[PDB]
């Protein structure tokens, strides 16, 4: 929970409201996300990350 | 009131939180700045 509390608050920080902060918490989520499909690992209902 | 003049509170134009990467609460009063303050600390520490 601790960074699904901060990834939607980044985004209603940068989506609604605008703010050129929380750009930054946006790329740095993004960059993980890159960083997941380098090596592809496959995961059932249960596990879904 | 003074921000309703200046247009510095979230949803009017010079709002800075659209403009520069930090908090509304960490920005510098000179510019769009909040300054919400209590009056104890506006009473003794000072005015900045």
């Amino acid at each position: 929970m601790s960074d699904k509390n901060l990834l939607k608050r980044a985004l209603l920080g940068y989506s609604h409201k605008r703010q050129k902060s929380m750009l930054y918490i946006l790329g740095l989520f993004k960059f993980l996300m890159k960083l997941s499909d380098e090596t592809f690992q496959h995961e059932r209902l249960g596990q879904f990350s | 009131k003074v921000e309703r003049l200046y247009g510095t509170a979230p949803g009017m134009v010079n709002h800075p939180a659209a403009y520069l990467q930090v908090k509304h609460t960490d920005t510098p009063i000179p510019l769009g700045g909040n300054g919400a303050m209590s009056i104890m600390e506006l009473a003794t520490a000072g005015i900045g």
